[PDB]
C-alpha cells in the first residue's frame, strides 16, 4: 500500500493555466446560488436548499454553518468538501488561534487559515482542489463587520456584497444597483431575499431558503449569564418562520 | 483522459470515478426501503439466493452496527462488508472515547466524510455503495440517514435505494402526500413492516415469499433483524386483508 | 580550564587568559592558549569542563567564519554574542551540555567602539567594561572597580591587569602558570609576547 | 512511462542492458593476468588539449593488493571504489589480515543491483579488479553493473573491447611474463585507440605480490613504448 | 478505454477489470471443492501429474489454519499460499486475545477484508485465488467459499477451477438428495466422485487425488487428511462410479 | 517521499536528464578560466540584455568557496547557489576536522560528488550547472583549476571555457595558450583572459569580470576601468 | 503487450507477463540437473564461460551442512535468495537447535518470491533454483521457479536444452533411485543425464560442476580434476 | 502504479529548460503589472489590482503589497495564495535572524532564502513550482535602499527600477527613458504611476484599481518608515500627479 | 532489583606447545554454594582446528561460543571455504566481545 502519490496533480499547462483550478471553478459555477451582502450594522449570507429528494428531510443538510459564534460560512459547489472544510475550519480556528490566545480569531485570519488549506489541496501531493468556493461572513472588536470570498485556488476577497454559483452574474448585477453604504441590516435582508428569487426556480419560503446573519450580540443564546464580558453570539440562523414573514412584506 | 482513472476534476468540473462508482452500486440488483413508525424505525430489502449450494442464512446485506444502530447496503458485498466493519470500528470508538452511544446520523457523517476522502485523495478509490443508517435515536427519534460515494449525505422521512428506486420513491412520496405526516402512524412495528412490505410489493408489481425478503427492525435501545419464520408471520397478515 | 580576565578601555578590549593545563595532580602543559580568532575583530576566550571548552570554541569558530564568507561581510561583536548565547542556551536543555563559559571581546569597525560580552554556560549574556569567570572574579573585581576608568589607555589596561594578576598570584592556591594576553582593536587581534 | 525494474520479454532487465551500451562508449581499458603478477591499462582520451591528461584517473588502488581500471560513465565509478576501499579496510580491521580478491569483488558487485523506486538506477561503468592474495593468488576481475563477475586471464572493456579481446584471444598463454604483458598491453592499446599512443593519453599499472599495486610513472610508461616500436620494428 | 489497466479503477460499467482478470487465472486452475456436511466439512482437490518425476503424496496442496480450519485453493498456488499465511496470523491474534479458537465466519471475514483491501489500490495486485475453506467451531460445522474481489458467502457445496460447472452439478445433485443431510464418511467418498467426474477437463494428463476433513465425530473437530484405507476406499468409490 | 527516477539510461546508452542539463550549461552566459606561473584568473560574460540593473547588489558571477579558492560557473544561477554553498560548508568541515584548508583538488572532488549523486538518486533532476574551480592549495605556490560537470566528471585544465559560446573561445585558447610557457604575470593572464572573452562578449563595457587569484589566499576582483584598460590596448594593438 | 509493464497487472486472460518474462531468463541460462535416490540426492550443473580467457560461472551454492542448489538465470539473484536459505536454516539451528527441513525450506523460497509479484516497484527474481538436501525424511530434491511455485521430484532439470535430460530421468526413474549407498553410480547417472541436453560441446574438466548429499556424506561441491573421473 | 499519473514537475527538456517554471512565468505576465523604483532618499512599490469591481472593500483589501518586516515589503505577481505561503515564511525566517543575531535581517539575505525555497521546488519533491514573482523593496545599514526580484526559477537579481507581471516588455521600456540615478522619492513616484497609466489594460487608471506603497527615511532622524497608501491616500497623489 | 548476571564459577586454562596447544577447564557448574552439574562441558570445538572456552557468567559463555561458531560458519560462505586462522578468529572474538562494551559479556575467554 502506502501513498504512493507523492506527486502533484495540478500542475502548469502551456498556457500557463492551471487546470485542476479551473476545473473546480467550473464545478462551482454549476452549484446552487448563493450570497452575501454587508450592512452597516450587520452582515446576511443566504443560499438555496436545493433538496435532492422531497422523501429527504433538508433540515439536518445545513448549508449555511456557524464557525465561530461571530463567524458565519455559506458555499456554492460540492457539498462534500464543503462540509469537511467547515470541520477544519472550526478546529483550527481553535488549534491555531483560541488555544494560543484566548479569544477567537478575527474573520480575516480564520478566512486566512482557511485560505492556506485550500491552497495546500492546490500543491500537495496526491490531491485534488477543493471544489467549492466560500462565502464567509463575520464580525470581530476591531475590524467591525466583513464578508470574504474564498476560492478554490486559495485566493480571498472582501465583499460589500457578492454572489457565486449558478446565476452570479445576474445576481451581482442586481446587487450593484441596490447596494449602498446606508444599509441597515433588515435592509441587507430584504434585499438578499428579492436577489435570491431570481435563481430560484420552484418553491419559495422558509423552508427551502437557508439564511443566517452577523448581528447584534444573542445573550439569549449564551447559554448561561455571570459574566459581564461575554454577551452572546452575534452569528444567527433565521427560522422558517422568521424568513416568512419577511417574505410577506415583499 | 487519465482524469476518469483516478479522482481528479475534469474539464466539466466532475469526478468520473464517484459517478462510476454510483453504477457499482446497483450490480447487485437488489432494491432496498426504508420507513420511519412512531417508536420505530423499519428497513426491508430484497433477498436473491440464485445458487442452490449457497447458504441462504449467511447471505445478506443488512448489518447490525451497534445495538443501537442498522445498515443496510446498496453494492457488491465486499465493499458493503468493508464499510461495515469501519462503522462497527467508529460506533465502538465513539462510546469509549465520549461515554455515549454514537447517534445514527453522527455515524452517517462519519462514513460520509470518509467518502469525501477517497474522492479528493487520488490512491483511495470510492466505495461501490450506498449505505442506509437507521435507529431510533435517544434524541431526535426514528432516524433514517444514507450516504453515498459522493460523501453526500442526508436524513430521511422515508427512502428507497436500487435500480428501481424511482418507483418505489414515487409510491412513498404520494402516500405522505395524503397522510400529510412525516412518518408511518402505526404502534407497533410489526405493522409498520407490514406496511413496508405492502408499498414495496406495490411499487415493485411482485410477490414476495418469507426467502425473497430481508428485514431490520429499530426500536428503542435495539436494533434486530427478523428470521424467515418473523417475515413469513408478516406476509401472512397482508394477505388476510 | 582556570582564570579567564576581560576589560573593555577608550579604544580596545584586553584578554587575559591562564596557560595552565591540569589533570589530577599534573600541570600537563604551561603554554596553552585558551581563545579562538572568530574573525578578524572578535576574539573568544573560554574556561569549562575538558574538551567541551575546544569543541564549543572551534564548533562557534566555524560558523562565524562560514557566515563571513556567505555574507564577504564581518558581524559585529553584538550579533556574534548573541549567536553564541543562543547556541548555549540551545546546550543547557540538552541531553549533555556545553560545560563552558566564555568572554567575547571585539571592535566594532561600525560604531568605532570596543566591546566585551560575558556569557556563562547557562547562556547567561552581560555587557560590561570588565569581566571574569571562574574565582578570578572574586579578586579582581574589587581591583578593577577601584582603578578602572573609562577612558584608560591600552596601556594604562595592561598595567591594570598586571596588578589583577598579581593578586590572583598572591592570594588562589592553584599555581595557573602566567597569562596570555592579547589586545581586540581597530587594526585586529595582536598577542602581547612579554607578560 | 514504465518500471526501472522491468523485464523485457527476452528476459533481461533494460536498465542493465542499456547501462552497457554506456560502457561500450567508453575509453578502453585492458587487464592481463600472469604468474609474475597482473597488469592493467587504460586509454586516457582527453577531450581537449589544454585538458591536463595527468589529472585523468581511470586506474585506482583499492588496497596495496588490489587495483582497479574503470571504463565508461567514470564519475559512477567513485562510489563503487569508495565501497572498496572500506570493504578491503573494514575485513583487516575485523579479521586481522587482507582481504581475498574475490571476495572483494562480490561486495562490489552487491551494490550493482540495489536500484529502484537505494539508487535510482544502475551503474554505467565497469571494471577490471586486479589484485592477489595467498590462496589464489594472482587474479582479474570484470565487475558489470548486471551484478555479474567474471573471473579472466585477460580482458579488454570500453569502445575498442571486441577487437582487443580477439587479439587476447592469440596472444595469451600460461607462461607469459610481466615484461611481455606490459608490451602486450601497450600493443593492443595502440591498435584500437583513435589517437597515436603515447605516455600522456594511456597509462599502465600492475600489482605483484612482494611490491603490491603500482601506477606506473609517464617515464616508465614511454621507455616500454619505446622498447615495443623496436620489438615490432625488428621482423 | 484503459481502465482495466490498473488496479482499483472503476470502468464505466461500475466494474473492475482487474479483479475479473483474476478471475480468469482462477478458472485456469485445477478443481477443488468443499462439501459440508452434517457435523463438519470436506475438502478434495485435484493435483494434476505433469510427470514421472512428480513424488506421489508429497507435493501437498491443502494447508491447516489453527487446529481447526481447512484450506485450499484454484489458481496461483503462491497467491494462497500468500493468503493462508495471513489467516494463520489472523487466527493466532484472535486466539492470543480471546483465547478461543477463531470462529469460522470471524475467520471468513478476516479473509474477506484482506483479498478486499487488495482491491483498494493501483499499488497492490488482486488474489489470483478462489479459495474453498471451513471447519467446526462452537456453532457447529461451516462452509465458505472467497474469491479475488473479497467476495465470500457460506455454502452446502462449493467448488472453483476448470471444472467447476461439472463439480457444481454434481454438488447441486447431493443437497437435493439428502436434505436431512450427509454423513461425514459419505461426504468423503463423494467428494472423491466429484474431482474424478471433474477430471474430465483436464483429461489430457492423469491426476491424483488428495482429501481432508474436519468432523466432530470423526476426527473431534479438528482438522485431518485422509490417508491410508480410508482414502484407498474413497478412490475405489469414485473408479466404480466413473465405470 | 517522491522516489521517481528521473535520470534513467535510454537504448543507445544514454542518460538523457544529464544530457539535458548540459545544454542548459549551453545556454548560460560564458566563463573562462585561465592559469599563468604564479597566478589563475576567472573571466565572466554579463548579458547586457539586462541594464537598469544594481550592480553592486546583483549576485556576482565568481563566488570564494575559501579564502584561497573560488568557483564560477555556467548554467541555471539557482542552482549553483546550492553548490556554493555546499562547498562553503564543506570547506569549514575540512578546516574543524583535518585541521587544514582544502585543496583546490579535493573541493572539485566534493562538488563534482555532489553533481554526481544528482544523476543516480530517486525524485531528483541534475544539476544545470558546470563549474571552474580555482585557487591554490595551502603553503603551495603551483596554480591550480579544475572543472566539473552535470554527470558528475572532473579534471584539471591549463585553461578552460564553459557556457555559450565556449566552442569558439576554447579554440582561441587552444591556439594562443602554450604550455611549456605559460602567461608569466598578471597582466599577461588577465589580458589573454579578456582577449578569449572578446571573441565572444560583443562590447567590452560592463559585459566582462575578472577576478585574480594570486597564492596566500590573496584573491581580488577588478573594476569596470580596470578591465576597460586592458580592452583599449588589446584593439589598439588589433589596428595593425 | 499493454499488460506487461509491471509485475502488478493481470492481462485479460489472467496471465502475469512479467513474471513469464522472468520465467524466460531461467530458459537462457545454462543446464543444470537434480536426481537423488533414497540415501543421497546429487547435483550436476553444467557451467558457461564467457570466452577462452574467462572462467566458468560457478553453479551450484551450500546453504548448509545437509542443504544447497544450483541455479540457472540471473546469478545474483541465486545469491540473494541462497543467502536467505543460510540464514532460515541457521536460524532453525541457533533458535531450535533442528537442522531445516528441505520441504519448508521450499515453503519459504515459495512465499519470498511471491511478495515480488503482487507488489508494486518490486520484479520477480530472474533465476530457477534446484535444491537438494538430506534431512530427517531422507533424502529430497526440489525446483523452485521465481513464479513462487515449488515442486519436490525424484528428478528434474532446468535450463536451456533441458528438455532432453529430464526425458532421460524420466525413463530411468526406476533404476537412478534403486542406487542406495553407492554416491559414485549415482552421479554417473546424473552425468549421463545431463549428456542428454549438451549439443556440439562436450563435459570437460572445468565445463562440469557436481554436488552431493546423503547419509553420512555433508553437502560437498566437485570442481576441476575432482570430477575429471566422472568425465 | 501511480507512475502512470505522474507529471514529472521537475524535469529538463530538450532544449535545457524547466517546463513548470516556464509554464508559471506565462501564468505570471498575465498578472497584474507591479512596479519597483528605488531612489537615492527612498523607494517606491506602484502595483495594478486586476479587473476590481465596485463592490470590492478596498480599504481592508490586500492583494499585492505586503509587509515582510519593518525594513522589508514585497509587491506579489502571480497567484496571491501562492505568495502567502511564501511570505509568511519569509515572515518567520526575519523573526529567526533576529532571535538569533539581535539585528535586523539584511534584505539580501531574507531574498536569498526565500529564492532558495523557490529552487528546491523546481528540483525535487515532484511538486508544481510557486506560480509567483516578487518585487523585493528595502533597506539595512550595510547597502542601504535595495529593490529585488525572484521568480518561480528561485533565481533573483538587484535592480534600480523593475516591474514584473503584464506588459512588462512595455513598462521596462519606459523606465530604462526616464529613470536618472540621481532621482528621488516624488520624482520616483510620479514616474511609476506614470508607467502604470501607460502600460495598464484598463481603460483609465483610477485609484480603486490601485496599490501604493513606499519606503522612506523621511522619518524623524535616522530611520525608516514604511508607508502602506490609504485609498483616499492613492486618490490624492493621482491627482497631485495630474492622472485623473 | 533485577540482576541481569550471575556467576557460574569454573577454572580454564590454554597452555601453547612447540607444535601442538592445550585448552583444559573443570567440568563443575555452581551457584552460590550449590552445585548445578558435576559434568557440563565447558571447552569447545569450533572448527577450523580451534578450540574455544568463555568461563564465569555460563549464560553469556555459551552465548559467545555460539556466536563466534557462527562466525566461523558465515566466514566459509562468505570467504570460499577459507580456512579462519587464529590470529583472524582472535581479531573476531574482540569486536564480538567489544560490541557490547556497554553491556559486556561477563566471561574470561581464551581460544
Ligand atoms: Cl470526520
Amino acid at each position: 500500500m502506502t501513498d504512493r502519490y507523492s506527486f502533484s496533480l495540478t500542475t502548469f499547462s502551456p498556457s500557463g493555466k492551471l487546470g485542476q483550478i479551473d476545473y473546480a471553478l467550473t464545478a462551482v459555477k454549476q452549484g446552487v446560488t448563493s450570497l452575501g451582502i454587508k450592512a452597516t450594522n450587520g452582515v446576511v449570507i443566504a443560499t438555496e436548499k436545493k433538496s435532492s429528494s422531497p422523501l429527504a428531510m433538508s433540515e439536518t443538510l445545513s448549508k449555511v454553518s456557524l464557525l465561530t459564534p461571530d463567524i458565519g460560512a455559506v458555499y456554492s459547489g460540492m457539498g462534500p468538501d464543503y462540509r469537511v472544510l467547515v470541520d477544519k475550519s472550526r478546529k483550527v480556528a481553535h488549534t491555531s488561534y483560541k488555544r494560543i490566545y484566548g479569544e477567537y480569531p478575527p474573520t480575516k485570519l480564520l478566512v486566512s487559515e482557511v485560505a492556506k488549506i485550500m491552497q495546500e489541496a492546490t500543491q500537495s501531493g496526491g490531491v485534488r482542489p477543493f471544489g467549492v468556493s466560500l462565502l464567509i461572513a463575520g464580525h470581530d472588536e476591531f475590524n467591525g463587520f466583513s464578508l470574504y470570498q474564498v476560492d478554490p485556488s486559495g485566493s480571498y476577497f472582501p465583499w460589500k456584497a457578492t454572489a457565486i454559483g449558478k446565476g452570479s452574474v445576474a445576481a451581482k448585477t442586481f446587487l450593484e444597483k441596490r447596494w449602498n453604504d446606508e444599509l441597515e441590516l433588515e435592509d441587507a435582508i430584504h434585499i438578499a431575499l428579492l436577489t435570491l428569487k431570481e435563481s430560484v426556480e420552484g418553491e419559495f419560503n422558509g423552508d427551502t431558503i437557508e439564511l443566517a446573519i452577523i448581528g447584534d450580540e444573542n445573550p439569549d443564546l449564551l447559554g448561561y449569564t455571570g459574566i459581564p464580558t461575554d454577551k452572546g453570539p452575534r452569528f444567527r440562523k433565521l427560522t422558517s418562520q422568521e424568513i416568512n414573514d419577511r417574505l410577506e412584506a415583499l | 483522459g487519465y482524469d476518469r482513472h483516478i479522482t481528479i476534476f475534469s474539464p466539466e468540473g466532475r469526478l468520473y470515478q464517484v459517478e462510476y462508482a454510483f453504477k457499482a452500486t446497483n450490480q447487485t440488483n437488489i432494491n432496498s426501503l426504508a420507513v420511519r413508525g412512531k417508536d420505530c424505525t423499519v428497513v426491508i430489502s430484497q433477498k436473491k439466493v440464485p445458487d442452490k449450494l449457497l447458504d441462504p442464512t449467511t447471505v445478506s446485506y443488512i448489518f447490525c452496527i451497534s445495538r443501537t444502530i442498522g445498515m443496510v447496503v446498496n453494492g457488491p458485498i465486499p465493499d458493503a462488508r468493508n464499510a461495515a466493519l469501519r462503522a462497527k470500528a467508529e460506533a465502538a470508538e465513539f462510546r469509549y472515547k465520549y461515554g455515549y452511544d454514537m447517534p445514527c446520523d453522527v455515524l452517517a457523517k462519519r462514513m460520509a466524510n470518509l467518502s469525501q476522502i477517497y474522492t479528493q485523495r487520488a490512491y483511495m478509490r470510492p466505495l461501490g455503495v450506498i449505505l442506509t443508517f437507521v435507529s431510533v435515536d435517544e434524541e431526535l427519534g426514528p432516524s433514517i440517514y444514507k450516504t453515498d460515494p459522493a460523501g453526500y449525505y442526508v436524513g430521511y422521512k422515508a427512502t428507497a435505494t436500487g435500480p428501481k428506486q424511482q418507483e418505489i420513491t414515487t409510491n412513498l412520496e404520494n402516500h405522505f402526500k395524503k397522510s400529510k405526516i412525516d412518518h408511518i402512524n402505526e404502534e407497533s412495528w410489526e405493522k409498520v413492516v407490514e406496511f413496508a412490505i405492502t408499498h414495496m410489493i406495490d411499487a415493485l408489481g411482485t410477490e414476495f415469499s418469507k426467502n425473497d425478503l430481508e428485514v431490520g427492525v429499530a426500536t428503542k435501545d435495539k436494533f434486530f433483524t427478523l428470521s424467515a419464520e418473523n417475515i413469513e408471520e408478516r406476509l401472512v397478515a397482508i394477505a388476510e386483508q | 580550564m582556570d582564570i579567564i580576565l576581560g576589560i573593555r578601555v577608550q579604544d580596545s578590549v584586553i584578554l587575559a587568559s591562564s596557560k595552565a593545563v591540569t589533570r589530577g595532580i599534573s600541570v600537563l602543559k604551561d603554554s596553552d592558549d585558551k581563545t579562538r580568532q572568530l574573525s578578524p575583530h572578535t576574539l573568544m576566550s573560554f574556561a569549562g569542563e575538558a574538551g567541551d571548552t575546544v569543541q564549543f570554541a572551534e564548533y562557534i569558530q566555524a560558523n562565524i567564519q562560514l557566515y563571513s564568507i556567505r555574507e564577504d561581510y564581518e558581524l559585529s561583536p553584538q550579533a556574534v554574542s548573541s549567536f553564541v548565547r543562543q547556541e548555549l542556551a540551545k546546550s543547557i536543555r540538552s541531553r549533555r551540555p556545553y560545560q563552558v563559559n566564555v568572554l567575547i571581546g571585539g571592535y566594532d569597525k561600525k560604531k568605532n567602539k570596543p566591546e566585551l560580552y560575558q556569557i556563562d554556560y547557562l547562556g547567561t549574556k552581560v555587557e560590561l567594561p570588565y569581566g571574569a569567570h571562574g574565582y578570578s572574579g572574586f579578586y579582581t573585581f574589587s581591583l578593577l572597580d577601584h582603578h578602572y576608568r573609562p577612558d584608560m589607555t591600552t596601556e594604562e589596561g595592561l598595567d591594570l591587569l598586571k596588578l589583577c594578576v598579581q593578586e590572583l598570584e598572591k592570594r588562589m592556591p592553584m599555581d595557573f602558570k602566567g597569562v596570555i594576553v592579547k589586545i581586540v582593536d581597530k587594526d585586529g587581534i595582536r598577542q602581547v609576547d612579554d607578560f | 512511462d514504465r518500471g526501472v525494474s522491468t523485464f523485457s520479454p527476452e528476459g533481461r532487465l533494460f536498465q542493465v542492458e542499456y547501462s552497457l551500451e554506456a560502457i561500450k562508449l567508453g575509453s578502453t581499458a585492458i587487464g592481463i593476468a600472469t604468474k609474475e603478477g597482473v597488469v592493467l591499462g587504460v586509454e586516457k582520451r582527453a577531450t581537449s588539449p589544454l585538458l591536463e591528461s595527468d589529472s585523468i584517473e581511470k586506474i585506482v588502488e583499492i588496497d596495496r593488493h588490489i587495483g582497479c581500471a574503470m571504463s565508461g560513465l567514470t564519475a559512477d565509478a567513485r562510489s563503487m571504489i569508495e565501497h572498496a576501499r572500506t570493504a578491503a579496510v573494514t575485513h583487516n580491521l575485523y579479521y586481522d589480515e587482507d582481504i581475498n580478491v574475490e571476495s572483494l569483488t562480490q561486495s562490489v558487485c552487491d551494490l550493482a543491483l540495489r536500484f529502484g523506486e537505494l539508487m535510482s538506477r544502475p551503474f554505467g561503468v565497469a571494471l577490471l579488479i586486479a589484485g592477489h592474495d595467498a590462496d589464489d593468488g594472482y587474479q582479474l576481475f570484470h565487475a558489470e553493473p548486471s551484478g555479474t563477475f567474471y573471473r579472466y586471464n585477460a580482458k579488454a572493456i570500453g569502445s575498442g573491447s571486441e577487437g582487443a579481446q580477439a587479439e587476447l584471444l592469440n596472444e595469451w598463454h600460461s607462461s607469459l611474463t610481466l615484461k611481455e604483458a606490459e608490451l602486450l598491453v601497450l600493443k593492443i592499446l595502440k591498435q584500437v585507440m583513435e589517437e597515436k599512443l603515447d605516455e600522456n593519453n594511456a597509462q599502465l599499472s600492475c600489482i605483484t605480490k612482494q611490491d603490491g599495486f603500482k601506477i606506473y610513472d609517464n617515464e616508465k610508461t614511454a621507455e616500454l613504448i619505446k622498447e615495443l616500436k623496436e620489438k615490432e620494428a625488428a621482423e | 478505454t484503459g481502465y482495466d489497466l490498473s488496479n482499483s479503477v472503476f470502468s464505466p460499467d461500475g466494474r473492475n477489470f482487474q479483479v475479473e482478470y483474476a478471475v480468469k487465472a482462477v478458472e485456469n486452475g485445477t478443481t477443488s471443492i468443499g462439501i459440508k456436511c452434517n457435523d463438519g466439512v470436506v475438502f478434495a482437490v485435484e493435483k494434476l501429474i505433469t510427470s514421472k518425476l512428480l513424488v506421489p503424496q508429497k507435493n501437498v496442496k491443502i494447508q491447516v489454519v489453527d487446529r481447526h480450519i481447512g484450506c485450499v485453493y484454484s489458481g496461483l498456488i503462491p497467491d494462497g499460499r500468500h493468503l493462508v499465511n495471513r489467516g494463520r496470523e489472523e487466527a493466532a491474534s484472535f486466539k492470543k486475545l480471546y483465547k478461543t479458537p477463531i470462529p469460522i465466519p470471524a475467520f471468513a471475514d478476516r479473509l474477506g477484508q484482506y483479498v478486499q483491501a487488495h482491491t483498494l489500490y493501483n499499488s497492490v495486485r488482486p488474489f489470483g485465488v478462489s479459495t474453498i475453506f471451513g471447519g467446526v467451531d462452537k456453532n457447529g460445522a461451516h462452509l465458505y467459499m472467497l474469491e479475488p474481489s473479497g467476495s465470500y458467502w457460506g455454502y452446502k457445496g462449493a467448488a472453483t477451477g476448470k471444472g467447476r460447472q461439472s463439480a457444481k452439478a454434481e454438488l447441486e445433485k447431493l443437497v437435493d438428495h439428502h436434505p436431512e443431510g450427509l454423513s461425514a464418511r459419505e461426504a468423503v467418498k463423494q467428494a472423491a466422485k466429484i474431482i474424478y467426474l471433474a477430471h474430465e477437463d483436464n483429461k489430457e494428463k492423469d491426476f491424483e487425488l488428495e482429501i481432508s476433513w474436519c468432523s466432530l465425530s470423526e476426527t473431534n473437530g479438528l482438522h485431518k487428511f485422509v490417508k491410508g484405507d480410508l482414502l484407498q476406499e474413497a478412490i475405489d468409490f469414485a473408479q466404480k462410479e466413473i465405470n | 517521499g517522491y522516489d521517481r527516477a528521473l535520470s534513467i539510461f535510454s537504448p543507445d546508452g544514454h542518460i538523457f536528464q544529464v544530457e539535458y542539463a548540459l545544454e542548459a550549461v549551453k545556454r548560460g552566459t560564458c566563463a573562462v578560466g585561465v592559469k599563468g606561473k604564479n597566478c589563475v584568473v576567472l573571466g565572466c560574460e554579463r548579458r547586457s540584455t539586462l541594464k537598469l540593473q544594481d550592480t553592486r547588489i546583483t549576485p556576482s558571477k565568481v563566488s570564494k568557496i575559501d579564502s584561497h579558492v573560488v568557483l564560477s560557473f555556467s548554467g541555471l544561477n539557482a542552482d549553483s547557489r546550492i553548490l556554493i554553498e555546499k562547498a562553503r560548508v564543506e570547506a569549514q568541515s575540512h578546516r574543524l576536522t583535518l585541521e587544514d584548508p582544502v585543496t583546490v583538488e579535493y573541493l572539485t572532488r566534493y562538488v563534482a560528488g555532489v553533481q554526481q549523486r544528482y544523476t543516480q538518486s530517486g525524485g531528483v533532476r541534475p544539476f544545470g550547472v558546470s563549474t571552474l574551480i580555482a585557487g591554490f592549495d595551502p603553503r603551495d605556490d603551483e596554480p591550480k583549476l579544475y572543472q566539473t560537470e552535470p554527470s558528475g566528471i572532473y579534471s584539471s585544465w591549463s585553461a578552460q571555457t564553459i557556457g555559450r559560446n565556449s566552442k569558439t573561445v576554447r579554440e582561441f585558447l587552444e591556439k594562443n595558450y602554450d604550455r611549456k610557457e605559460p602567461p608569466a604575470t598578471v597582466e599577461e593572464c588577465v589580458k589573454l583572459t579578456v582577449r578569449s572573452l572578446l571573441e565572444v562578449v560583443q562590447t567590452g563595457a560592463k559585459n566582462i569580470e575578472i577576478t585574480v587569484v594570486k597564492p596566500d589566499s590573496d584573491i581580488v576582483a577588478l573594476s569596470s576601468e580596470e578591465i576597460n584598460q586592458y580592452v583599449t590596448q588589446i584593439e589598439q594593438e588589433k589596428q595593425e | 503487450n499493454n499488460y506487461d509493464g509491471d509485475t502488478v497487472t493481470f492481462s485479460p486472460t489472467g496471465r502475469l507477463f512479467q513474471v513469464e518474462y522472468a520465467l524466460e531468463a531461467i530458459k537462457q541460462g545454462s543446464v543444470t540437473v537434480g536426481l537423488r535416490s533414497n540415501t543421497h540426492a546429487v547435483l550436476v550443473a553444467l557451467k558457461r564461460n564467457a570466452d577462452e580467457l574467462s572462467s566458468y560461472q560457478k553453479k551450484i551454492i551450500k546453504c548448509d551442512e545437509h542443504m544447497g542448489l544450483s541455479l540457472a538465470g540471473l546469478a545474483p539473484d541465486a545469491r540473494v535468495l541462497s543467502n536467505y536459505l543460510r540464514q532460515q536454516c541457521n536460524y532453525s539451528s541457533l533458535v531450535f537447535n533442528r537442522k531445516l527441513a528441505v520441504e519448508r525450506a521450499g515453503h519459504l523460497l515459495c512465499d519470498k518470491a511471491q511478495k515480488n509479484t503482487q507488489s508494486y516497484g518490486g520484479r520477480p527474481y530472474g533465476v530457477g533454483l534446484l535444491i537438494i538436501g538430506y534431512d530427517k525424511s531422507g533424502a529430497h530434491l526440489l525446483e523452485f521457479q521465481p513464479s513462487g511455485n515449488v515442486t519436490e521430484l525424484y528428478g528434474t532439470a532446468i535450463g536451456a536444452r533441458s528438455q532432453g535430460a529430464k526425458t532421460y530421468l524420466e525413463r530411468t526413474l526406476d533404476t537412478f533411485i534403486k542406487i542406495d549407498g553407492n554416491p559414485d553410480e549415482l552421479i554417473k547417472a546424473g552425468v549421463e543425464a545431463i549428456s542428454q541436453s549438451l549439443r556440439d560441446e562436450s563435459l570437460t574438466v572445468d565445463n562440469l560442476s557436481i554436488a552431493i548429499v546423503g547419509k553420512d556424506t555433508p553437502f560437498t561441491i566437485y570442481d576441476g580434476e575432482a570430477v575429471a573421473k566422472y568425465i | 502504479g501511480s507512475r502512470r499519473y505522474d507529471s514529472r514537475t521537475t524535469i529538463f527538456s530538450p532544449e535545457g529548460r524547466l517546463y513548470q517554471v516556464e509554464y508559471a512565468l506565462e501564468s505570471i505576465s498575465h498578472a497584474g503589472t507591479a512596479i519597483g523604483i528605488m531612489a537615492s532618499d527612498g523607494i517606491v512599490l506602484a502595483a495594478e489590482r486586476k479587473v476590481t469591481s465596485t463592490l470590492l472593500e478596498q480599504d481592508t483589501s490586500t492583494e499585492k503589497l505586503y509587509k515582510l518586516n519593518d525594513k522589508i515589503a514585497v509587491a506579489v505577481a502571480g497567484l496571491t495564495a501562492d505568495a502567502e505561503i511564501l511570505i509568511n515564511t519569509a515572515r518567520i525566517h526575519a523573526q529567526n535572524y533576529l532571535k538569533t543575531y539581535n539585528e535586523d535581517i539584511p534584505v539580501e539575505i531574507l531574498v536569498r532564502r526565500l529564492s532558495d525555497i523557490k529552487q528546491g521546488y523546481t528540483q525535487h519533491g515532484g511538486l508544481r513550482p510557486f506560480g509567483v514573482s516578487f518585487i523585493y523593496a528595502g533597506y539595512d545599514d550595510r547597502y542601504g535602499y535595495q529593490l529585488y526580484t525572484s521568480n518561480p526559477s528561485g533565481n533573483y537579481t538587484g535592480w534600480k527600477a523593475i516591474s514584473v507581471g503584464a506588459n512588462t516588455s512595455a513598462a521596462q521600456t519606459l523606465l530604462q527613458m526616464d529613470y536618472k540615478d540621481d532621482m528621488k522619492v516624488d520624482d520616483a513616484i510620479e514616474l511609476a504611476l506614470k508607467t502604470l497609466s501607460k502600460t495598464t489594460d484598463s481603460s483609465a487608471l483610477t485609484y480603486d484599481r490601485l496599490e501604493f506603497a513606499t519606503i522612506r527615511k523621511g522619518a524623524n532622524d535616522g530611520e525608516v518608515y514604511q508607508k502602506i497608501f490609504k485609498p483616499q491616500e492613492i486618490k490624492d497623489i493621482l491627482v497631485k500627479t495630474g492622472i485623473t | 532489583q533485577f540482576n541481569p548476571y550471575g556467576d557460574n564459577g569454573g577454572t580454564i586454562l590454554g597452555i601453547a606447545g612447540e607444535d601442538f596447544a592445550v585448552l583444559a577447564g573443570d567440568t563443575r557448574n555452581i551457584t552460590d554454594y550449590s552445585i548445578n552439574s558435576r559434568y557440563e562441558p565447558k571447552v569447545f570445538d569450533c572448527g577450523d582446528n580451534i578450540v574455544m572456552s568463555a568461563n564465569g557468567f555460563a549464560a553469556d559463555g555459551d552465548a559467545l561460543v555460539k556466536r563466534f561458531k557462527n562466525s566461523v560458519k558465515w566466514y566459509h560462505f562468505d570467504h570460499n571455504d577459507k580456512k579462519l586462522s587464529i590470529n583472524s578468529a582472535a581479531r573476531n572474538i574482540q569486536h564480538l566481545l567489544y560490541g557490547k562494551r556497554f553491556f559486556p559479556y561477563y566471561v574470561h575467554t581464551i581460544i
